[PDB]
């Protein structure tokens, strides 16, 4: 069966280099044409440029001619997607795919994360306020992090959002519940957060202002 | 290079046909492919060659190209057919091949939510760290596309943000948010922070100052 | 559970006392264990049939002599054109100067420059051929 496998996940810091393959199998590698495709995060797909591996001839489109490197090893029938040097713009998804126009088979992309891997632990600020109640931890490392409201208590209308990657490459994510507005001094709210690979476990309560 | 313009958001009723555009100059002088991509997954092709349709497409896929406009049409819109679906041609001027900007087809199966926008300005305890970041949080809204727009007193910023994803939440509207990481001196510089959030045309704002 | 014993070209009705039932005609079943085969694909159009479908195995298509095969099984048929040509909307087009196609199919790509690494072209290209460099000037006037 014809097929095309791709390089494991990738996770490089920035100024490293890298370079993920494209193995073509059951079929004549060398007279079909190989085609990078970029995937960011949450974004459409992006036609990088292609590469005839017979002759390695290759073709870049102009977002990213002089960005990255485009080569393919006839012998092994891999092709090949080449950088000197990742910028943290360049975490997305990569697949490859066969064919100039019409790309009748994909491999199951390679993805790339670049960012500094140097582990931080988060710290729990409080957003004051059917009213919302919300806990904001940021700038942690790495994936994931749960955040139970009141002891893994209010379970009804909260709401944890995805992580988001800063500039700085460490993450932030909120946590956030419609409490009634009714209800305020009553009962005071509090978030708990858990790092796990940081052993970070931290609680702060919510309170108006 | 070449370029093709989708609209980003196109919605359908159970059991009506969707139409989906792809818009560049004489694309009618290149061939038109589709591709339909779902959440984790490769992109498929649903229609190649403006018109044609792979074995094992549905018979109600369809596609048409002509003008400066090539079009996919869907016929009896079911469930699995919500996803994201992405134009694309090669033209041999230059030799490249490019993608639409995409579209996702929702089958609508609730009524349309407008997005309850909330704008939390930074905690005092953020504040005495040195670090201001003002979070925009939208919810309750469907369907799931929005596009945020970050105004400092009827002025944009985009050097300092990064937003999410549309999820579904609990009761099957989606959510996201928005996170402005300023400096605590930018902070009390301007005069209003507001969060402009555009969802199906209509745009609402959350403003909120010192 | 008790659908396992139905094996490959049979389906499961376990309204039958013997639940293993052969598949219709146009019709196959290639795993086993399955309340239903699935119908023959019938390769129409501008598909050809290459096996033809049996009880444990769908039909495979290839393409009419004029086309190519796309596709996971052949899903598709792109038409084909001559050596020294690529396929454009108006049909099939021959190469421009500088570009050729060695394939029945694809597009056209250029020729080598034997000029940029200062060496002399010993065989024209043509439509369906690359070039031919000849040696570098290292070895043509130095060794
Ligand atoms: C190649 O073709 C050119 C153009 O016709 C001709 O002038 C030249 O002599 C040819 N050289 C060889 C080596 O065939």
């Amino acid at each position: 069966e014809v097929q095309l496998v791709q390089s494991g996940a990738e996770v490089k810091k920035p100024g490293e280099s890298l370079r993920i393959s494209c193995k073509g199998s059951g079929y004549s590698f060398s007279t079909y044409w190989i085609s990078w495709v970029r995937q960011m995060p949450g974004k459409g797909l992006e036609w990088m440029g292609k590469i005839y591996p017979g002759d390695s001839y290759t073709n870049y489109s102009p977002s990213f001619q002089g960005q990255v490197t485009i080569s393919a090893d006839k012998s092994i029938s891999t092709a090949y997607l080449q950088w000197s040097s990742l910028k943290a713009s360049d975490t997305a998804m990569y697949y490859c795919a066969r064919g100039y126009g019409i790309f009748d088979y994909w491999g199951q992309g390679t993805l790339v994360t670049v960012s500094s891997a140097s582990t931080k632990g988060p710290s729990v600020f409080p957003l004051a306020p059917t009213a919302a109640l919300g806990c904001l931890v940021k700038d942690y490392f790495p994936e994931p992090v749960t955040v139970s409201w009141n002891s893994g208590a209010l379970t009804s209308g909260v709401h944890t959002f995805p992580a988001v990657l800063q500039s700085s490459g460490l993450y932030s994510l909120s946590s956030v519940v419609t409490v009634p507005s009714s209800s305020l001094g009553t009962q005071t709210y509090i978030c708990n957060v858990n790092h796990k690979p940081s052993n970070t476990k931290v609680d702060k309560k919510v309170e108006p202002k | 290079s070449y370029e093709l313009t989708q609209p980003p958001s196109v919605s359908v009723s159970p059991g009506q046909t969707a139409s989906i555009t792809c818009s560049g100059d004489n694309i009618g002088d290149q061939y038109a492919h589709w591709y339909q991509q779902k959440p984790g997954q490769s992109p498929v092709l649903v229609i190649y060659q403006d018109k044609n349709r792979p074995s094992g497409i549905p018979e109600r896929f369809s596609g048409s190209n002509s003008g400066n406009t090539a079009t996919l049409t869907i016929s009896g819109t079911q469930a699995m057919d919500e996803a994201d679906y992405y134009c694309a041609t090669y033209t041999g001027f230059g030799s490249l091949a490019v993608f639409g900007g995409g579209t996702k087809l929702t089958v609508l199966g609730q009524p349309k939510a407008a997005p309850s926008v909330t704008l939390f300005p930074p905690s005092s305890e953020e504040l005495q760290a040195n670090k201001a970041t003002l979070v925009c949080l939208i919810s309750d809204f469907y369907p799931g596309a929005v596009t945020v727009a970050w105004k400092a007193d009827s002025s944009p910023v985009k050097a300092g943000v990064e937003t999410t994803t549309p999820s579904k939440q609990s009761n099957n509207k989606y959510a996201a948010s928005s996170y402005l990481s300023l400096t605590p001196e930018q902070w009390k510089s301007h005069r209003s922070y507001s969060c402009q959030v555009t969802h199906e045309g209509s745009t609402v704002e959350k403003t909120v100052a010192p | 559970d008790p659908c396992s014993n139905c094996p490959a070209g049979t389906f499961c009705d376990n309204n039958r006392n013997q639940i293993c039932s052969p598949c219709p005609p146009n019709s196959f079943s290639s795993a086993g264990g399955q309340r239903t085969c699935d119908i023959c694909r019938q390769c129409k159009g501008v598909f050809r049939t290459r096996k033809e479908c049996s009880s444990t195995s769908n039909a495979e298509c290839d393409c009419t002599p004029g086309f190519h095969c796309l596709g996971a099984g052949c899903s598709m048929c792109e038409q084909d054109c001559k050596q020294g040509q690529e396929l454009t909307k108006k049909g099939c087009k021959d190469c421009c100067f500088g570009t050729f196609n060695d394939q029945k199919r694809g597009i056209c790509r250029p020729w080598t420059n034997c000029s940029l690494d200062g060496k002399s072209v010993l065989v024209n290209g043509t439509k369906e051929r690359d070039v031919v460099c000849g040696p570098s000037p290292e070895n043509l006037y130095f060794q």
